[PDB]
């Protein structure tokens, strides 16, 4: 299964997609592309220049295809999610110098009122289930799916012009908060989808953060006789999972009603939980394909294809971690000699000091990311936000640290930091899981050998 | 009303519930531990005969024992068995094993046993005078009665019918001070106390968040809650109604197994206060702890006192001594930890923020660009440029002061440096003259000329320069009148070149403010120069929130001063011990540890207190007159910033003292002392560390500080330097920092070995600790 | 009896120490670096992107000699010292034999360069100096020791003007005249400078290789040195300091040579006597090529008013090269000498009993460690030794596998060059390497320890 | 034993980011990558975002089992029979 869902090198697929709308300048002259966006007319400068050379290729209203073989589908759509003017409260005291002020996105300050211009629906507030969206949970905040949406055309005249209107009349402001654009291609080459939203968030303190997603997909499946095959797959897979679950029914119902002091037991109930959610998402996933059926009815409209993403993405987890841990279950059955025996007996009678200190490493470790975290945390960046000073620690103990960076935001605590970090982490805390390791190794081999 | 259509949260509730859950684990682990020890076994005891024979006829079996209704210990009447096990026409004679103390008062009062046959005999008492305390007397009534009649005595009227019983259940049915006074086999199991403690303090949260944040536009409707200063009135008229409200909730389960459906209600109870308290504005926020607080003192107090008036001995003595001492301890530290986390994560929100609005301010001025500059002529069109832009134009609406401009070369013009290269760090400087001077240049027409000197103000003496550093001296600018006087003022200080001429920096400091997240900024520039032409650049943005003294009650007040009681408390404490053993108070961690906590303690409240003045001085001074000045926030920025990290040290300790307190699970307790064992030789290995890095570091610093890329062929290879940085780009001729040397002397250690040796000793140490804790 | 010794080596470490530091803040490394940034960086011309770092022909070498050398030798802003000089050197026409086989369209062959096949005849317009050969002996040179071979000092030379106007005129007739044939092999430009404004004497020398394969390789060296004279009250503090480090020195060498003249018959079974051995003849050495140079120092100002002739003074950088050299190794060796004091303890004993009593073993170890390290070299110089430049020579090799060692991988030439052989060789080293024999060295230690305690017991 | 839970994590890896890191396009650059992995050799900068979760889990729990667990069973398993056969031998 595992083989079969990893096909030909989709990877080449998702690069040169990546590389044709990230990678490239915004303009000749100028050096920005999309990953080093600064500013909201570096939007506007993407958005007319490179974002059009990509979407539109030459071969009467003939369709585009991006490498001479992926068919871009239907039309490309824009969208932007933006608060009202007056959300947030001032003080009295500079309530002359201070006239308009904007909060920061939520659904209790995002604006629902008709601005600029109001023709069409760019200037108009359409509601989520309108719009047949939903959340996204980007960098910032989670933004919802509703907003003000406009449709491009399939050609680059349309399109260009259309932007240019956009742009013309003032379509971001300072009260927006975020925008998205989202499209989809085929490339009937190799019978796989790929759909792409960019993302650029603008913070109420200024500047902006860009974020993509590429996400290839299948959806025509039963093309081939591998595809046939890999059904086929798939169907003992789920009478595999019946039968252990039936086999574990079978073990929990009388015999051993405690059942669950073997770590193994522990091990098969999550090895089946993880398979019985994949096996629902995969049934809820490729029995909801309506949009493709809508779209292929009329193509001159958006294909809504992000909840399809979005549940590739959840079962791809889900499946990575399943396999992960039937790979782990292996160690049930090496025993075949009497040298793997006794490591695994020394691993069994060690684990239960091994948590007992690492509780006492993980709260020191703990202490000194929140140190870091409430020190360096406002100007070094990789100390942003907690979890990332977990992931900087972690990568410090291996050595893949800038010191120079840590040291200028705090001529001092900086290098007492990282001098107390690096000597008490590989001086005391590294030596006593050996000391604790090497005295149960020992006493486990001179038990057997004695006996 | 339902509330919370918003998503932000409130970390006060968070915190402060977290903190009760875990102490309440913690008390429930050693109360369980002491419970089972005492029930494994369920001053006034002297040592003197108890032979009473003086009558007979009571022949019977009798044990029966004595009530020290003394003060701090009254247990009850005890009873004993023998040989003859009071056989008939017996007195016994004999202690039984009471640990309770009397005093050298009226306290005294004897028991009796009348099983079956009546009593005829005449038991005067145990004649004792004088054995540990003398807390008994030799005499007493010495008379007969019904059965189990106990005489009564010092040393039934309605005055003194159940005056006494006041002295036994005082400690007993009040359920705070119960946990720990609680007689010998009683059925409390000693937990119960302490499950319906955490209901009651749980359910004070709950009902004082719900008041706060739902029910409080029914009586008062349009934002009642807008006051959160004490005036008597407030936040303690809330406390007692919902003290009351729910103290007949808490009696309905004090009368059993619905405690194990009781621990389920107390978690509802503070899901509200997970949800309700989500939108809590940072006044109400400051006096629903308040109102807490206040409502568990009333009970304390007012409530419970009313309810109310309707050998191995040794070695278990000190055990539960032992163990009564850690319950107080954990409570102190319990309540420590949570003012210091208060003080620490109250705006973790404000944190995010900033690190936000820095990197904007960074992002939107071209940092880069002012990174990189070595032309100091090409400083004004840079500033021309994207600095005036940045401050006239409608991206940074909110200002909160016009711009300023100041730098030093002191008196003495610059040279023309060789083109390219320039100065090693700042040669060729001037001094520091201080004068008035005129338009154009230092040369007075008929007084004291406009441009003046600008001496250094009363406070914000700092400014870390990297050659020379002031506080306020330099040719002030206004730059003010944004339309286009600003332009004209560039031009007319680059023609008449008054303060062009003989520079040395720049200090180039203007403002910031960010009205929706709260936060102001103050964003320095520097590009300290060694002459004419080349120049070095620095950039440094401090964001911060503005409160003041004068605001009111705010969180980091209450914070501070409950830090400084906890730090006098502290200092006083170790005080006196220091005075009972005089001097010599040396060689153990002890008063040396003592003395650095108290330190700590009192200046993460000094700081905050002083950036606080600071902030409220300055905001003071810049509201005098706003579009006149600059008024130099930075100061205010540096000191809450030193403040933050001051508080953060201290969470860090304590945190390392919770990894010190898990030795005591038994089966765990062996690392603790395992390292306190090992410790000396891990001192000696680290001294030879030390040694050996210092002479490396030394070694690779001068094989690296001696060619350009042209070291050797053999060294090049083995010489490890501090992660981050490569070979080529090294040596920095401004100054040879002693941070480098360290990181480079200390990975270099790490990546030779040398530091396994460690697992040399450990590993031995924990053998030998296992030989003499497990074996015998 | 001690406490003479430690007091007399704590005074010798502050010296020392005091010495270093002195010798820390030269800054002679920042100007060094700005300029050669002068010469290595500045583009050829002002359309080319090319600079001396990264010739590849032979029209990149003529067009540096007239362009990115002229500007900015003849203009931070230092003077010469006299005359720089241009030396060829060049092998022989039919130097090696042209299979038969393939004959009727090769003619001419050009060997690497050698002694043997070295030419000698004069070539082009015999006029002067740069179209005859020289011997070594009228140069004054001595070898160079290059990247793709060891050059001798003899040659086609010329020496340059003092006027860019005259110069350039001469390197014009020098290119119009060809002499760059095919037969060139190697190409050396000398000069040096003063730059009065920070008194600091350099001498630069510069090197183009041309291999039998066709290309260019080029190669550098900046050396300074300075004329230290008694001009503050500082430089009189560091003199004072030399002195004292002298009589240290000899203080130290005459009461090693009584030690050693009443224990004659045992002297190297202790190893504190060996370590102050080298420390002696190391600072020894150190100062007579402190004095020889400081003797020396006198000439070279000689040229610096007027004189139109070339000095050689790359006699002098080398000897600072190693002057510099055994200063680091003696600084370590005498802060090494530090660990022969701290033994106060009880546990400091054991420590030292533990690593004395463990030497033998190490060393015994050490043996298979070098042998399985040189095999894994030879596998990696027979695998990459033509694709990755890290695996060049056998001694790159050696240092790359050090390198990978403490954590310094590149994986991708590695990769490239051999898909397979190449993961298998990194993956093999590493693991066997990170987690099988590193871990030995310790587990020697280990046992020891224990065994050392165990005794005391016993004891 | 140390293999088989390499190969585990190895095959995670490859399913979770072997479309977009370029680093875990094939299961054998996949074996590359953890090697290089203990050197400390690799970005973090791209597992990140191509997961934020699951990716950093990925990349910490790799590190504590290798450096904390394995590494000194190995040191451990030296250490012992180093010891058991200089006693044994000097005994006999
Ligand atoms: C005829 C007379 C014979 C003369 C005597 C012969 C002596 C021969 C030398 C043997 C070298 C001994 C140490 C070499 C060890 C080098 C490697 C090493 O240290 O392995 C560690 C254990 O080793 C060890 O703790 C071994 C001991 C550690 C001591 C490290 C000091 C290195 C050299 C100090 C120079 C001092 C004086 C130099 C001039 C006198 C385990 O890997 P670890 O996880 O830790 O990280 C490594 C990872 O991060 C990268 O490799
Ligand atoms: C705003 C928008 O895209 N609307 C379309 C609508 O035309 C379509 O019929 C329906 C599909 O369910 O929803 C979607
Ligand atoms: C925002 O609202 C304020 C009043 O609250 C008003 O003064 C300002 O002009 C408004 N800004 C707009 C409409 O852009
Ligand atoms: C709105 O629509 C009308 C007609 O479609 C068009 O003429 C006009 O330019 C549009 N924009 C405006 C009125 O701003
Ligand atoms: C080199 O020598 C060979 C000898 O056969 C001769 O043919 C050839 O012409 C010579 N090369 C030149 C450039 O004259
Ligand atoms: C060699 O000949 C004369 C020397 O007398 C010299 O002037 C000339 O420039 C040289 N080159 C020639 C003649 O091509
Ligand atoms: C080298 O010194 C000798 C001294 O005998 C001198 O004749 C010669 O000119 C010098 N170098 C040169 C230019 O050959
Ligand atoms: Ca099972």
């Amino acid at each position: 299964l595992t083989y079969g869902m990893m096909s030909s090198n989709v990877y080449y697929y998702t690069r040169m997609m990546s590389q044709l709308f990230l990678d490239t300048p915004v303009s000749k002259t100028e050096k920005t592309n999309f990953k080093t966006l600064s500013s909201m007319e570096d939007f506007w400068k993407f958005t007319e220049g490179s974002l059009l050379d990509g979407l539109y290729w030459k071969m009467a209203d003939n369709r585009s295809f991006i490498f001479y073989e992926n068919l871009l589908l239907g039309v490309p759509r824009i969208r932007q999610l933006r608060v009202r003017n007056g959300s947030c409260s001032i003080p009295q005291d500079l309530r002359d110098e201070i006239k308009e002020c904007y909060d920061v996105y939520s659904v209790s300050s995002e604006d629902r009122a008709p601005f600029g211009p109001r023709n069409g629906t760019a200037w108009i507030y359409t509601s989520e289930k309108d719009l047949n969206g939903s959340s996204h949970w980007g960098i910032i905040a989670t933004y919802s799916g509703a907003g003000y949406y406009l449709d491009l055309s399939r050609t680059r005249e349309e399109t260009a012009a259309q932007v240019a209107s956009l742009k013309k009349n003032v379509w971001l402001d300072r009260g927006t908060r975020a925008t998205f654009i989202d499209f989809s291609v085929y490339n009937a080459n190799i019978n796989l989808f790929c759909v792409v939203r960019l993302l650029v968030e603008f913070p109420a303190t200024g500047g902006v953060i860009p974020s993509w997603q590429f996400q290839p997909l299948k959806l025509i499946r039963y093309v081939t006789t591998f595809d046939f095959f890999l059904a086929a797959c798939e169907i003992i897979f789920c009478f595999f999972i019946f039968y252990y679950v039936v086999e574990e029914i079978l073990e929990i119902r009388i015999h051993k009603l405690h059942y669950f002091r073997s770590f193994w037991n522990c091990l098969d109930v999550v090895i089946v939980v993880l398979s019985v959610v994949a096996i629902g998402i995969n049934i809820y996933r490729t029995s909801n394909v309506e949009v493709l059926l809508q779209f292929l009815e009329d193509q001159n409209t958006f294909p809504n294809f992000e909840h399809l993403a979005y549940w590739q993405i959840q079962f791809n987890n889900i499946a990575a971690v399943t396999v992960f841990f039937v790979w782990i279950k292996l160690f049930k059955f090496i025993n075949f000699n009497r040298t793997m025996s006794q490591l695994s007996t020394t691993m069994s009678r060690c684990a239960k000091d091994l948590f007992g200190f690492a509780i006492m490493f993980f709260i020191i470790f703990l202490a000194y990311a929140q140190l870091a975290y409430l020190v360096f945390g406002t100007q070094v960046d990789d100390f942003s936000t907690f979890q990332e000073c977990i992931f900087t620690q972690f990568r410090i103990i291996l050595g893949d640290i800038n010191f120079a960076e840590i040291e200028e935001a705090n001529r001092v605590l900086g290098p007492i930091y990282f001098t107390t970090f690096v000597f008490f982490m590989f001086f005391i805390l590294l030596n006593m899981f050996l000391a604790i390791i090497n005295d149960t190794y020992s006493e486990v081999k001179s038990d057997l050998a004695q006996q | 009303v339902f509330p919370e259509p918003t998503a932000d949260v409130n970390y006060i509730v968070m915190l402060t519930c977290a903190v009760c859950l875990v102490t309440y684990m913690v008390m429930a682990a050693i109360l369980h531990k002491l419970d089972q020890l005492d029930a494994s076994r369920g001053r006034f005891k002297y040592e003197i005969l108890v032979k009473t024979g003086w009558g007979r006829g009571s022949g019977t079996t009798a044990h029966v024992g004595i009530m020290l209704y003394g003060v701090d210990s009254r247990s009850g009447h005890r009873h004993l068995d023998g040989d003859r096990a009071f056989h008939r026409n017996s007195l016994d004679i004999f202690r039984i094993a009471t640990p309770h103390s009397l005093g050298s008062v009226w306290k005294i009062r004897v028991w009796h046993d009348n099983k079956g046959l009546s009593p005829a005999w005449f038991l005067q008492h145990v004649i004792v005078r004088d054995l540990q305390t003398a807390r008994s007397a030799f005499f007493l009534v010495n008379d007969w009665l019904s059965v189990e009649t106990e005489a009564n005595g010092g040393l039934l009227r309605f005055r003194r019918l159940l005056v006494a019983e006041l002295q036994r259940g005082f400690f007993d049915k009040h359920i705070w001070l119960s946990i720990w006074d609680r007689p010998p086999r009683s059925r409390f199991t000693r937990i119960q106390r302490a499950t319906c403690c955490v209901l009651l303090i749980c359910l004070f949260l709950g009902a004082n968040a719900v008041w706060y944040g739902a029910v409080g536009d029914s009586a008062y409707s349009t934002g009642h809650v807008s006051r959160l200063s004490p005036l008597s009135v407030d936040t303690v008229a809330v406390g007692l109604v919902s003290s009351v409200v729910v103290y007949p909730v808490y009696l309905a389960i004090l009368f059993s197994l619905a405690h194990g459906l009781s621990l389920l209600l107390v978690a509802v109870a503070v899901a509200v206060s997970g949800w309700v308290g989500a939108s809590f504005p940072p006044g109400v926020s400051v006096a629903w702890l308040l109102s807490s607080s206040a409502s568990f003192l009333a009970s304390f107090l007012g409530w419970e006192p009313l309810k109310v008036l309707l050998f191995l001995a040794k070695e278990e003595a000190r055990k539960v001594k032992r163990l009564h001492g850690m319950l107080r301890s954990l409570l102190v530290y319990m309540l420590f930890l949570l003012v210091t986390l208060l003080a620490s994560y109250g705006d973790a929100s404000c944190h995010g923020h900033a690190y936000r609005l820095q990197s904007a301010i960074k992002q939107e001025l071209h940092s880069r660009a002012f990174l990189a500059i070595t032309r100091s002529e090409e400083l004004w069109p840079w500033m021309a440029h994207v600095l005036l832009p940045y401050v006239h134009g409608n991206q940074s609406s909110p200002e909160l002061g016009p711009p300023r401009l100041r730098q030093v070369r002191l008196q003495e013009a610059l040279y023309p440096d060789p083109p390219g290269p320039r100065v090693h760090t700042c040669s060729a400087a001037g001094g520091f003259s201080t004068s008035d001077y005129d338009v154009g240049w230092e040369s007075p027409h008929n007084g004291s000329g406009t441009w003046a000197y600008s001496a250094p103000d009363l406070l914000g003496a700092w400014s870390w320069g990297s050659c020379a550093v002031y506080d306020s001296g330099g040719y002030v600018q206004e730059l003010g009148l944004s339309l286009e006087e600003s332009r004209d003022r560039l031009r007319f200080l680059q023609l008449h070149n008054w303060l062009d001429n003989r520079s040395r920096a720049v200090f180039l400091e203007l403002t910031r403010y960010s009205p929706a997240v709260g936060l102001h900024a103050a964003v320095t520039l520097r590009l300290e120069f060694p002459a004419a032409g080349r120049a070095l650049a620095a950039l440094s943005v401090r964001p911060f929130a503005l409160r003041r003294l004068s605001a009111g009650l705010s969180l980091p007040l209450l914070t501070s001063v409950c830090l400084l009681l906890f730090a006098v408390h502290f200092a006083v404490a170790e005080a006196r011990t220091w005075h009972r053993e005089g001097r010599w108070r040396v060689l153990r961690l002890g008063a040396w540890a003592r003395w650095l906590l108290v330190a700590l303690t009192a200046a993460t409240a000094l700081v905050r207190l002083a950036q606080l003045g600071a902030a409220d001085r300055q905001w003071t001074r810049f509201v005098r007159g706003r579009p006149r000045r600059f008024t130099s926030f930075d100061q205010v920025a540096q000191l809450s910033s030193a403040a933050r990290g001051l508080a953060a040290s201290l969470l860090f300790l304590l945190l390392v003292k919770a990894a010190q307190q898990l030795r005591f699970v038994r089966q765990w307790s062996v690392f603790g002392k395992t390292l306190c064992r090992a410790l000396p030789e891990l001192l000696g290995v680290t001294l030879g560390l030390v040694v050996l890095g210092v002479a490396y570091a030394q070694l690779a610093i001068l094989l690296v500080s001696s060619c350009v890329d042209s070291l050797w062929s053999v060294a090049q290879a083995l010489l490890v330097l501090c992660p981050g940085t490569g070979l080529s780009t090294l040596c920095p001729a401004e100054s040879w920092h002693l941070s480098p040397l360290l990181c480079v002397g200390l990975w270099a250690l790490r990546l030779w070995g040398a530091l396994r040796l460690g697992a040399v000793i450990l590993r031995w140490r924990y053998h030998a600790l296992r030989g003499e804790l497990y074996r015998p | 009896s001690v406490l003479r010794e430690l007091v007399t080596y704590l005074l010798f470490l502050i010296v020392l120490c005091i010495l270093t530091y002195g010798m820390m803040s030269s800054n002679v490394y920042y100007y060094t670096r700005m300029m050669s940034q002068l010469f290595l960086d500045t583009p050829v011309s002002k359309t080319e992107k090319t600079n001396f770092k990264t010739l590849s022909s032979m029209e990149d070498f003529w067009k540096f000699t007239e362009g990115s050398l002229l500007d900015g030798l003849y203009w931070y802003e230092n003077l010469l010292l006299g005359v720089p000089r241009i030396r060829q050197l060049r092998v022989r026409n039919g130097s090696c034999s042209i299979p038969q086989d393939l004959r009727d369209e090769i003619k001419e062959c050009y060997d690497v360069y050698s002694v043997s096949s070295e030419d000698r005849a004069p070539f082009g317009p015999r006029n002067g100096t740069a179209w005859i050969y020289t011997s070594e002996k009228d140069l004054n040179g001595s070898s160079h020791w290059g990247i793709i071979a060891t050059y001798s000092g003899a040659g086609y030379y010329l020496d340059l003007s003092r006027t860019r106007e005259e110069t350039a005129a001469q390197v014009a007739s020098l290119k119009k005249n060809v002499w760059l044939d095919r037969g060139t092999r190697a190409t050396f430009i000398d000069f040096s400078v003063y730059n009065a404004n920070i008194n600091l004497f350099c001498v630069v020398r510069l090197l183009v290789e041309f291999p039998a394969t066709g290309g260019v390789i080029p190669s550098w060296q900046f050396q300074p040195l300075k004329l230290i004279r008694y001009v503050t009250t500082f430089d009189f503090f560091l003199a004072a300091c030399e002195i004292i480090f002298c009589f240290f020195i000899f203080y130290y060498v005459v009461e090693e040579i009584l030690e050693i003249r009443i224990h004659k018959l045992h002297y190297f079974r202790s190893f504190w006597n060996c370590l102050d051995v080298v420390i002696v003849v190391l600072s020894v050495v150190a100062i007579g090529i402190n004095i020889y140079r400081t003797s020396n120092v006198e000439v070279l100002l000689q040229f610096l008013e007027d004189q139109n002739t070339f000095p050689n003074f790359e006699h002098l950088a080398y000897w600072q090269i190693q002057f510099n050299n055994i200063a680091a190794v003696t600084v370590f060796f005498v802060w090494i000498k530090l660990f022969k004091f701290i033994n106060f303890n009880r546990t400091m004993s054991q420590l030292s009993t533990t690593m004395s009593r463990c030497a033998k073993d190490l060393f015994g170890f050490a043996i298979m460690f070098f042998i399985i390290f040189l095999a894994y070299a030879q596998l990696a110089y027979l695998v990459f030794g033509t694709q990755v430049d890290d695996f060049s020579t056998f001694q790159e090799c050696i240092f790359t596998q050090f390198r990978i060692i403490l954590g310094d991988i590149n994986f991708a030439e590695i990769e490239e060059a051999n898909r397979v052989l190449g993961p298998i060789y990194f993956t093999t080293f590493v693991f066997f390497m990170f987690f099988i024999l590193l871990n030995m060295f310790l587990a020697i230690i280990n046992d020891t320890y224990s065994e050392v305690k165990s005794d005391l017991a016993q004891q």
